[PDB]
């Protein structure tokens, strides 16, 4: 976790994007940025597996 | 064309490749496909290609990709050798969508290389003359960067 | 104090600023055009141009099978569907009390409101003497009269998308509230749940705004008809003429309109505009009829008449150079992008089978003369009779391709027929040595050689003319062998012509059955998800130049649209761009993280 590993940080800022999503769901980018942070999260689970 | 596909190459596997006729981006009222297995022969391949292999079936004909197709001959016995051509009309763009068929590029039917090993393996010289032939585009004139990226 | 020329001088900088955006829109990083899609050197726009770039993203591979997109294609700003926004539909006409006349009283110019009972504006409208006393005849009722109703047709798109044919009456003393309650019934704008909002606007018109997010194809057109006596004196007579006959004024309104159609020469089913003479108490009278166009303009219809208000789709394609298009777009049941060739009739129609579905066509050809055709796609059938001998007729059922062979010729199924065949049909209206046919559907079977010969003439016809489905979905045609088109087109449906159920009353009559739309005298609006620079900017510049808060039909531009409309269009655009603005940094900061850990 030199740089707390991406997945745990992907989750973190992803959850930051969540509170942002609470700021304005009508701001679709909150979804997209939120979605992206998980995308790194999930794909990072995927690469570690490999 | 007698030789079966797998017998001419043991990379051939059950697969298909589709053909959507294209402007630099494409269309879907004109589209052909060719089918492959571990048994079929080029003759069958040519039959799917060179026939009324329809793509807009409702019990009539015409108004398809076949609008774009053409063929010709050019040979001389004074040589004892000549050229035979299978083509579609340039001025149209094309794409070919393969799923696990694996034959044409290997046998350089439009492939990059000529020669089989570092004794004769070589770039096709037309590419040596014009790198613009290295258009990054799958889809059109140079309407795609992908191929530059894909070879990364 | 802005004189007209003052407003251009102000507009000039905006025009510079417009090109400033175009310049910015054309920007590159040394040929790495920001707008190119995925292909760097694509110069994307011009002052009068379209988007010129791919729609892939510029991408770089760093992966076990991974690309990396880091731009936005130009269209995705230039003509992008900002789906949050909704239709702004307004009447180009404006409304007032008309006991006063406002040429008597131009300074006054009072607009209608809930207080404006219907009697008041018809006050002088009843008559030509135009001398009716505003209060004692209407409000200081010491001497008030009896009064008849008014008539109205309505056509529009229900926000879901369903079609309807309707007619309704208006009673003599109606107000805004009477209109609203029927409006709720008519559109389903129910008290329990609204779908659109109704307003009287900044400029004196009546405006409606849609609650449906991203609804691009809300449209409206309406026409109202009313009788007209000559004299204030004549009106009091009809009280006694009608009421001792045993009838109020209201029966009289019924008599003249029906008689007009009874012999369409007395005013056709749709062109109802004849003055008529009628019997009341079997006293003889002659009466004038009123015409009302909720889209009124300097209009002569496709027929070339001084267009009668029924002329909604009685207008040709809209002309721009060699390009003409029906501004009444064909739009997707969804993203509200636009049509594709292989779309069968099944995807389009409202019904299990194309029942009673039939269409009519009008073509002012490239060969000058007009060629108009009617088609029953319910039977996949197209037609034309001979002028010299219509008894002889041209027969063609619609056609197709086989599954695997040249074993050809059994006619298309009706529902399957697709849009591409439409554009093909325009190919037939091409030029000079034009074709003809005759066929028999032998169990649907026909001779493909006839089809093939037709096909060959079509494949030669490729060069003549264009059919396009533009960035607004407008039903577009371009004259390829020209830069200015010598062609015009107009289309209509023929389940129309059949109408809502009579007898028509104050309670709305509403029926279904017409299934498609065409080039027509549509409502006015500029705001919707999809953007377009030329319409948005240039139309709104015109209104500033004329100073028209929004519009003026008599103004050379009969669809002057802007100024007040610019407000929310700005509301749309600030969001539209901001979405695009915040999008890019998401790449940038995303890529930073990837590179950084990669670097480490």
């Amino acid at each position: 976790d030199l740089q707390n590993t991406g997945i745990l940080q992907d989750l973190e800022n992803y959850n930051k994007a969540w509170n942002d999503f609470a700021s304005n769901p009508n701001e679709n980018a909150t979804k997209i940025a939120l979605v992206k942070a998980s995308q790194t999260l999930t794909e990072s689970v995927n690469n570690t597996f490999a | 064309g007698d030789i079966p596909l797998v017998n001419y190459d043991r990379t051939i596997q059950p697969g298909s490749f589709d053909i959507v006729i294209y402007d630099d981006k494409g269309d879907k009222k004109l589209t052909k496909t060719i089918t492959i297995d571990v048994n079929t022969t080029m003759n069958d391949i040519m039959r799917q290609i060179n026939a009324n292999t329809d793509d807009n079936d409702n019990k009539n004909s015409n108004d398809d990709v076949d609008d774009h197709i053409n063929a010709s001959f050019s040979y001389d016995a004074k040589t004892g050798d000549g050229l035979f051509q299978i083509n579609a009309k340039s001025g149209f763009k094309v794409a070919i969508e393969d799923k696990g068929t694996n034959f044409a590029g290997a046998f350089s039917i439009g492939g990059f290389f000529s020669g089989t090993d570092a004794s004769d393996m070589k770039v096709k010289d037309s590419i040596l003359n014009d790198p613009s032939t290295v258009r990054a585009s799958s889809n059109g004139v140079d309407s795609g960067n992908d191929m530059a990226n894909k070879i990364i | 104090s802005n004189s007209q020329t003052s407003r251009e001088a102000i507009a000039k900088e905006l025009e510079r600023i417009k090109e400033s955006i175009v310049q910015l829109a054309n920007t590159s990083v040394n040929g790495q055009y920001l707008f190119a899609g995925s292909q760097v050197a694509n110069k994307p726009f011009d002052s009068n141009g379209n988007y010129y770039g791919d729609k892939n993203n510029i991408n770089v591979v760093t992966g076990a099978g991974t690309e990396s997109p880091y731009n936005i294609p130009g269209w995705d700003l230039f003509f992008k569907a900002d789906g949050d926004y909704k239709k702004q539909i307004s009447t180009n006409v404006s409304f007032t009390d008309n006991r006063w006349d406002l040429n008597k009283d131009p300074d006054k110019t009072k607009y209608l409101t809930g207080d404006s009972k219907w009697q008041q504006l018809i006050g002088q409208g009843y008559v030509k003497d135009n001398s009716l006393d505003a209060d004692k005849d209407f409000e200081y009722d010491d001497s008030k009269l009896d009064f008849p109703p008014t008539t109205l047709y309505v056509q529009g798109t229900k926000p879901d998308g369903t079609s309807f044919k309707s007619a309704v009456l208006v009673k003599p003393e109606d107000t805004l509230e009477d209109v609203m309650e029927n409006i709720g019934a008519l559109y389903g704008n129910t008290p329990n749940n609204k779908v659109v909002e109704v307003s009287m606007n900044d400029s004196g018109q009546i405006q409606i705004t849609d609650l449906k997010q991203g609804n691009n194809k809300l449209d409206f057109h309406a026409v109202a008809f009313t009788p007209q006596a000559d004299t204030k004196d004549e009106l009091k007579n009809i009280i006694e003429a009608a009421n001792q006959e045993g009838i109020s004024m209201n029966e009289v309104t019924n008599r003249v309109m029906q008689a007009s159609t009874a012999a369409p020469s007395n005013g056709d089913i749709t062109k109802l505009n004849n003055p008529v003479t009628v019997t009341i108490n079997n006293q003889q009278f002659t009466i004038d009829l009123k015409q009302t166009d909720f889209i009124k303009s300097k209009m002569t219809d496709t027929d070339g008449n001084a267009a009668n208000g029924a002329d909604y789709d009685n207008v040709y394609f809209e002309k721009n150079g060699n390009t003409v298009y029906g501004n009444v777009s064909q739009v997707i049941k969804g993203s509200n992008a636009y049509a594709t060739d292989s779309t069968k009739l099944s995807e389009v129609m409202a019904g299990d089978s194309l029942n009673g579905t039939t269409l009519n066509l009008k073509v002012n050809s490239k060969g000058g003369n007009s060629y108009d055709v009617t088609i029953n796609l319910q039977t996949s059938t197209v037609s034309y009779p001979d002028p010299n001998n219509p008894g002889q007729t041209i027969s063609f059922p619609i056609m197709h391709t086989n599954p695997a062979t040249g074993n050809s010729g059994v006619v298309t199924g009706s529902n399957d027929i697709t849009y591409g065949q439409i554009n093909d049909i325009i190919g037939m209206f091409a030029a000079d040595k034009i074709p003809t046919t005759t066929i028999q559907a032998n169990n649907g079977q026909i001779n493909n050689a006839d089809y093939t010969q037709i096909q060959q003439l079509m494949k030669d016809s490729q060069a003549t003319v264009d059919v396009s489905m533009d960035y607004k979905g407008r039903i577009s045609v371009t004259d390829k062998l020209s830069s200015g088109t010598n062609i015009e087109i107009s289309l209509s449906d023929s389940q129309s012509g059949q109408f809502p159920a009579p007898p028509f009353t104050t309670t709305s009559t509403v029926q279904n059955g017409p299934n498609f739309s065409f080039s027509a005298n549509n409502s006015l609006t500029i705001d919707e998800p999809n953007v377009d620079i030329i319409k948005d900017l240039d139309s709104m510049i015109d209104a500033v130049l004329k100073g028209n808060m929004r519009a003026d039909s008599e103004s050379e531009n009969p669809r002057n649209t802007g100024m007040q409309g610019a407000l929310e269009r700005l509301d749309h655009l600030a969001d539209h761009v901001s979405k695009l603005n915040t999008t890019m940094g998401a790449y940038h900061n995303t890529i930073e993280g990837v590179n950084t850990r990669t670097s480490f």
